[PDB]
């Protein structure tokens, strides 16, 4: 039921690793399960933080964890290194950076920012050419 | 060289301390899909006398 | 499969595991709560070397173990010593507090302990900022609850009655199996030479 | 396997409360598990829709 | 279609941006009316 008809979050119930799926095979007087499991294989060290401080506001990952290669900060998913640039869509806010122990200072990007800023340059290049008459 | 019975205090595993710190994490950069056999009895022979 | 160890710096985000971790200074390597548990269940021996030079004499008049031995009922030792089980339990504990759950799935991956507790809080549907905003309270309250456990096991034996009654059932079964030799089964004598 | 090497969503299986983590301790012929559980403590009423 | 649904405002975090962008626009228009 729980390894063949489903997927199991019960640790080491469907073999070692994290359970993907399993295949039953018959044998005399019994059953063989071929369990398939994802196993996290090659690892790399990173520096990490519980939160980021930006506008005095403290920030946490919506999903995933904060890491640094030593010079830049990224959000990444807990189980596999894929770094993302720390946006307002990767993170959520609470309190201010007096409260969280071990918090670190880095910018948090806003994907609305260039989309208004490049529209400010459109607005300005029109206002300036509108001076010509 | 030759073969004989030795006796020994059994080893529990490899000694393997870990690089813990209050600001470091290890993340897997690659993975292995693994397949492992698990075997269970389900019956025994029916028997009559 | 690996034996993990705690690092020299015993700091875990204010969580005080020193009551449940090993003590390198003690000859038996078990924890403080383990040293409590090993005094709370009192044993019908571990099969250790009842060598005749011990109990060929006055001892077997007031020792049920040497009396059972003269009837061929004997206790064999376990394959894993209580120091071997302490080393396994120490590795499971060092694995947990340094690596989270990842030491179950594959290689151990270090994580700071306050970030492990955050991952966990998300597991119960409480958002991780609620840990960090309260980390001093959560730690002091955990450290207090580990205190309640220590004092509870200091107060009474009765709680370990579940492990003691396993020991008492084997002691009672062998003492009965000795008493059964008192029976005549309807023969002229219990004792065989009197036939 | 499920309360020490993991965290379990299974109710009651690792103590009263939402499970966080557990620590094993050995005993004569047994194991003792010190389960740590998150328990809700001071509720207030609210209107909801 | 929903039993027990209730009226309240739902805030829009893009709204104060485009409102601040309206005031920024109209100040330019006031500037270009000035000379
Ligand atoms: C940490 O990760 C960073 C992101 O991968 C990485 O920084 C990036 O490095 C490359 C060059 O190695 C830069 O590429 C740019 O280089 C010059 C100067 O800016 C430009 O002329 C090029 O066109 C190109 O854009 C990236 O811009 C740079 N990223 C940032 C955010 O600056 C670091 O090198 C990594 N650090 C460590 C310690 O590994
Ligand atoms: C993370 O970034 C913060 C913002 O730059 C920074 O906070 C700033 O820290 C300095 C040094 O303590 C403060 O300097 C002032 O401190 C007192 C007033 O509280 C004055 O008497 C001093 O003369 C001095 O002007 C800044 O006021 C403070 N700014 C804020 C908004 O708090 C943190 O220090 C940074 N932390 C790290 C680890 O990078
Ligand atoms: C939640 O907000 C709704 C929008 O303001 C509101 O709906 C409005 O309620 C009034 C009263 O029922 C309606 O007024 C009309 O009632 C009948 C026709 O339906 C006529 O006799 C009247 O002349 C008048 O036209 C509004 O038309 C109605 N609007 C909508 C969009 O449904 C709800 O009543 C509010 N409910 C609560 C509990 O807050
Ligand atoms: C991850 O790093 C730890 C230690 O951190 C680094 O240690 C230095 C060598 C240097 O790289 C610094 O920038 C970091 O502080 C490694 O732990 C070491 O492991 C080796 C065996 O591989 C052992 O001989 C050392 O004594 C260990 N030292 C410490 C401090 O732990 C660990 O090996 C690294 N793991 C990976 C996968 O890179
Ligand atoms: C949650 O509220 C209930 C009942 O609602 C309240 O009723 C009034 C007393 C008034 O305060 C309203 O505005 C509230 O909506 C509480 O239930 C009552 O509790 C009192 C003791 O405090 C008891 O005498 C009554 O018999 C209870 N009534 C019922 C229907 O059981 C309840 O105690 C509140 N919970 C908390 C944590 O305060
Ligand atoms: C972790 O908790 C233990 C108690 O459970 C603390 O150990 C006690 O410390 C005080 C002050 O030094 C002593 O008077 C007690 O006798 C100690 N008890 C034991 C069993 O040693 C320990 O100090 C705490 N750790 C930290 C870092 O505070
Ligand atoms: C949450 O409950 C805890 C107690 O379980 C409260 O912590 C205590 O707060 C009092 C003052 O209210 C202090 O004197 C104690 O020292 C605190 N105990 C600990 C272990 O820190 C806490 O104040 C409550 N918080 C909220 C937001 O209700
Ligand atoms: C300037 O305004 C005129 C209309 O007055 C238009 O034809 C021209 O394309 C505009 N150029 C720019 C760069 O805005
Ligand atoms: C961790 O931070 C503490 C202070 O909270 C400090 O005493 C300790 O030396 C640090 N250790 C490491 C390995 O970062
Ligand atoms: C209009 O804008 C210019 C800059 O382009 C500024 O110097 C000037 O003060 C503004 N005029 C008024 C009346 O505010």
């Amino acid at each position: 039921s729980e390894c063949v008809l489903g997927q199991s979050k019960r640790v080491d119930f469907c073999g070692k690793g994290y359970h993907l799926m399993s295949f039953p095979q018959s044998a005399p007087h019994g059953v063989v399960f071929l369990h398939v499991t994802y196993v996290p294989a090659q690892e790399k060290n990173f520096t990490t933080a519980p939160a980021i401080c930006h506008d005095g506001k403290a920030h946490f990952p919506r999903e995933g964890v904060f890491v640094s290669n030593g010079t830049h900060w990224f959000v990444t998913q807990r189980n596999f290194y894929e770094p993302q640039i720390i946006t307002t869509d990767n993170t959520f806010v609470s309190g201010n950076c007096d409260v969280v122990i071990g918090i670190v200072n880095n910018t948090v990007y806003d994907p609305l920012q260039p989309e208004l800023d490049s529209f400010k340059e459109e607005l300005d290049k029109y206002f300036k050419n509108h001076t010509s008459p | 060289a030759s073969q004989s019975i030795i006796a020994y205090t059994m080893s529990l595993g490899a000694e393997n301390s870990v690089a813990y710190s209050n600001n470091s994490i290890a993340i897997p950069t690659n993975f292995t899909i693994s397949v492992t056999t698990e075997i269970l009895p389900v019956s025994m022979t029916k028997t009559s006398v | 499969k690996q034996i993990y160890k705690t690092p020299p710096i015993k700091y875990f985000g204010g969580f005080n595991f020193s009551q449940i971790l090993p003590d390198p200074s003690k000859p038996s390597k078990r924890s403080f709560i383990e040293d409590l548990l090993f005094n709370k269940v009192t044993l019908a021996d571990a099969g250790f070397i009842k060598q005749y030079g011990d109990c060929l004499g006055d001892i077997a008049a007031r020792d049920l173990i040497c009396a059972q031995k003269f009837k061929g009922l004997t206790v064999l030792p376990p394959l894993l010593t209580d120091e071997m089980i302490a080393q396994y339990t120490s590795a499971l504990l060092a694995g947990t507090i340094t690596s989270g759950w990842t030491f179950g799935a594959g290689a151990a991956l270090q994580i700071p302990f306050a970030m492990q507790m955050a991952y966990r809080f998300n597991g119960i549907g409480v958002t991780q900022n609620v840990l960090y905003e309260n980390q001093k309270l959560i730690a002091n309250q955990f450290n207090s609850a580990i205190g309640k456990i220590q004092d509870s096991l200091s107060s009474t034996a009765s709680a370990l009655g579940k492990l003691q009654d396993v020991v008492n059932h084997n002691a009672q079964a062998l003492n009965t199996l000795v008493k059964q030799l008192s029976s005549k089964f309807g023969a002229i004598s219990s004792v065989l030479n009197d036939i």
